[PDB]
RNA sequence: GGCGACACACGUGCUACAAUGCCCACUACAAAGCGAUGCCACCCGGCAACGGGGAGCUAAUCGCAAAAAGGUGGGCCCAGUUCGGAUUGGGGUCUGCAACCCGACCCCAUGAAGCCGGAAUCGCUAGUAAUCGCGGAUCAGCCAUGCCGCGGUGAAUACG
RNA sequence: CGCGGGGUGGAGCAGCCCGGUAGCUCGUCGGGCUCAUAACCCGAAGGUCGUCGGUUCAAAUCCGGCCCCCGCAACCA
RNA sequence: GGUGGGGUUCCCGAGCGGCCAAAGGGAGCAGACUGUAAAUCUGCCCGAAGGUUCGAAUCCUUCCCCCACCACCA
RNA sequence: GCGGUCGCCUCCUAAAAGGUAACGGAGGCGCCCAAAGGUCCCCUCAGGCGGGACGGAAAUCCGCCGGAGAGCGCAAGGGUA
């Protein structure tokens, strides 16, 4: 959920990057 | 002993981490072991693993050039 | 946790008067303002006069105190409970 | 089922270093183990009989006796307790069988219990028996985890022919008893 | 089966149920699976009693675990009380540690409120 | 130093309590704004935060940029759970003279309350409500879940 | 002195017969409605049972004492 | 001691030889309406043993209690 | 008169046999148990101290010490391992 840094929609919703949402194109 | 209702009792093998334990002698053989220790894991013949001694340590080492 | 890891920041007003206090011959109660300053290891078993915004609170200083913040030990508030 | 590895390790191994240690002038002056009374305090279950008798079941296996059943001494009400209730399990077990129980409970029991950074040394009485308790009953092989239906601990009572408490330590020691020093 | 301290999980799926252990889950499970090499895919109800080995000790000696996590925890916290430290009093006062906010929701650290 | 206190009480909010749902992979389609004392492609080291190296752009040129939901495929199988991420231990990155009080962020461990909320009470009549992301302002950094805007998909129902 | 009844949350009352888990109304506290108060609504807290002994496994409860309370009595003289 | 009535799902209550989860009422729960409280409305949910028949909550024997009544007391 | 009381058991009064009074001091009974009865066979308390998971002043377990202070259905007395 939002709200657990651990996941991918996590960190997106403090749009923040790393292991669980790496930056890459 | 009273005859009848009662466990039979018979030498039995146990396993373990380790090697079998020949000695046994209960109910209900050939039984299954988690961690045996006095073959020596588990804190006899004390290994000691994942040890720290760490708390004061870790800063006053790496804080000790940084 | 938290950081620096490079540069280990701590104040030099004291840490002058701490290493001049290592080799002296002498160890006394010195008054600092500086709680932005990091603890130890030539400062140990020196006591320190910490201010908390109102005064000096006498702080014996000890190795397990090691990486923390002067300030840690010179606590601002006043509470003693509410009823 | 004479043999039995640790009662062996008594008279070839203890009895030797035990007189090599307190110099006993004869033969029977030496500690011997008799009786180690293993028991449960079950009053967690008073009105039913049917938790009882699971848990005496489960004793048997490990044991290889039927225990006794204790009785309610007086009634005590603050926490209910008529008099003559069952309380609880009781089984004495001696001259081998005590023997092939303390040797699993060395091997085997022990090694099991969580933490456990060995047994504590105090729990001698003083004129030289040890006593000890336990959290869990599925620290011995013969439980299966999928027959508990509730943990329930229980006491160990260990007799001595010692006369003191600094050799019955001695004995126990030198059986394999690992204290926490 | 049985690993650090008990903690014996069942069914579910390998590396789920390495989660179910005190001081591991996600990043310290998927990790001992592949280095140990076995399929986190696999349920432990059926697997080789080899890979149940070659899993607890890894696992168990690896890192601390259960037991001795759980006592360390409670020595460091202990050790930030009884120095005098604010960390440390905080511990004591059964109050939030870092930062935040005691005027209103606590709770918690807090406990259930206490109306007047 | 305090404005950050904490037995408590209230307003506005965010995240939820799960299977029209969560997680992992791959794959799409916006708009408005912003930036050469800054935005930073690309390469390398790092699990990562980030650190090196370094090209373009005074910018319909180059950059923030990945839009997210959605699509495909696979996993979870009703469990206080692969729900939910509160607390707390340890380990680090950055701004800054300086993060004890009081920063934001990354990783490992920890996993709380919570199973749809008493009396009550709020919004909304259409590209609205719901839901999903993105941008600015202030600003070293940020406690922003706020505010002011942007588009994405897109209901119900008005007897009276 | 005599006899009968009693004493329990802040108030007023149940419970005591018949031993085992203290209830009711009001009041108090937190919330809701109101511009606001009161009424009203949703929640909550609060008593060791006058006191000291005794009986029992267990006493507000059964027994004894003391202490206050209410009622009745004190006639022939 | 005697007579007559009983005994039903939590309470009351009708209870019949062709089955009557067994009328009905209220209580409880969940819905609808709601200033408060209700009222109204909708759904949810055979004393005992034995015995007679194919069928027993129904008929009989028996047993246990209740209610009622009359009578007696050396 | 009013009040209390009225038969039964226990203790004291009662003066070391028995018995002995007062509106002298204190308590109890009007039941109970198909085992709480007969017999045979075993067993021995309370309490204190040390030990022992949940177990606390006391649930059950082990050690030692404890001649009866426990128990004997109910009041007291006598009795009693
Ligand atoms: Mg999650
Ligand atoms: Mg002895
Ligand atoms: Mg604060
Ligand atoms: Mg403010
Ligand atoms: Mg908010
Ligand atoms: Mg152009
Ligand atoms: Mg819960
Ligand atoms: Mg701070
Ligand atoms: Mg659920
Ligand atoms: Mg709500
Ligand atoms: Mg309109
Ligand atoms: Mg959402
Ligand atoms: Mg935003
Ligand atoms: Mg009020
Ligand atoms: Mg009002
Ligand atoms: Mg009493
Ligand atoms: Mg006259
Ligand atoms: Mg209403
Ligand atoms: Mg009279
Ligand atoms: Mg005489
Ligand atoms: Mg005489
Ligand atoms: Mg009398
Ligand atoms: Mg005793
Ligand atoms: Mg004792
Ligand atoms: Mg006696």
């Amino acid at each position: 959920g939002k709200g657990d840094r651990r996941t991918r929609r996590g960190k997106i919703w403090r749009g923040t990057y790393g292991k669980y949402r790496p930056r890459k194109k | 002993m009273k005859e009848g209702i009662h466990p039979k009792l018979v030498p039995a093998r146990i396993i373990c981490g380790c090697g079998n334990v020949i000695e046994t002698y209960s109910t209900k053989p050939e039984i299954y072991v988690e961690v045996c220790s006095k073959c020596h894991p588990f804190y006899t013949g004390q290994q000691r693993f994942v040890d720290t001694e760490g708390r004061v340590e870790r800063f006053q080492r790496r804080y000790g050039d940084s | 946790p938290r950081s620096l890891k490079k540069g280990v920041f701590v104040d030099d007003h004291l840490l002058e008067k701490v290493l001049e206090l290592n080799a002296k011959g002498e160890k006394r109660l010195i008054k600092t303002w500086s709680r932005r300053s990091t603890i130890v290891p030539e400062m140990v078993g020196h006591t320190i006069a910490v201010y908390n915004g109102k005064q000096h609170v006498p702080v014996y200083i000890t190795e397990n105190m090691v990486g923390h913040k002067l300030g840690e030990f010179a606590p601002t508030r006043t509470y003693r409970g509410h009823g | 089922p004479l043999d039995v590895a640790l009662k062996r390790k008594y008279y070839e191994e203890v009895r030797p270093e035990l007189i090599r240690r307190f110099g006993y002038q004869n033969v029977w002056e030496v500690p011997r183990l008799e009786k180690v009374v293993i028991n449960q305090g079950l009053g967690e279950a008073k009105e039913d009989a049917r938790i009882l008798e699971k848990a005496a079941q489960e004793l048997a296996l490990i044991t290889g006796q039927k225990p006794a059943v204790t009785r309610a001494k007086k009634s005590i009400s603050n926490f209910k307790l008529r008099k003559g209730m069952p309380i609880g399990l009781r089984v004495t077990l001696r001259r081998d069988r005590m023997w092939i129980f303390l040797e699993k409970l060395l091997n085997v029991a022990l090694p099991r219990i969580r933490d456990f950074r060995g047994l504590n040394p105090n729990s001698f009485d003083g004129r030289g028996n040890y006593n000890l308790g336990l959290r869990e009953q599925l620290i011995f092989p013969e439980i299966t985890y999928d027959m508990v239906d509730a943990l329930r601990g229980m006491d160990i009572a260990v007799v001595t022919t010692a006369e003191t408490d600094e050799e019955a330590r001695a004995l126990l020691e030198l059986l394999g008893f690992p204290f926490r020093k | 089966a049985r690993i650090a301290g008990v903690e014996i999980p069942r069914n579910k799926r390998v590396d789920v149920a390495l989660t179910y252990i005190y001081g591991i889950g996600k990043a310290r499970a998927k990790e001992a699976l592949e280095k140990t090499g076995i399929n986190p895919a696999t349920r432990v109800k059926d697997l080789t009693e080899a890979e149940v080995v070659r899993l607890r000790e890894y696992v168990e000696n690896t890192w601390k675990l259960e037991g001795e996590l759980r006592a360390e925890v409670a020595a460091n916290i202990k050790r930030l009380m009884d120095i005098g430290c604010y960390r440390g009093l905080r511990h004591r006062r059964g109050l939030p540690v870092r930062g935040q906010r005691t005027r209103t929701n606590a709770r918690t650290r807090k406990g259930p409120r206490k109306t007047v």
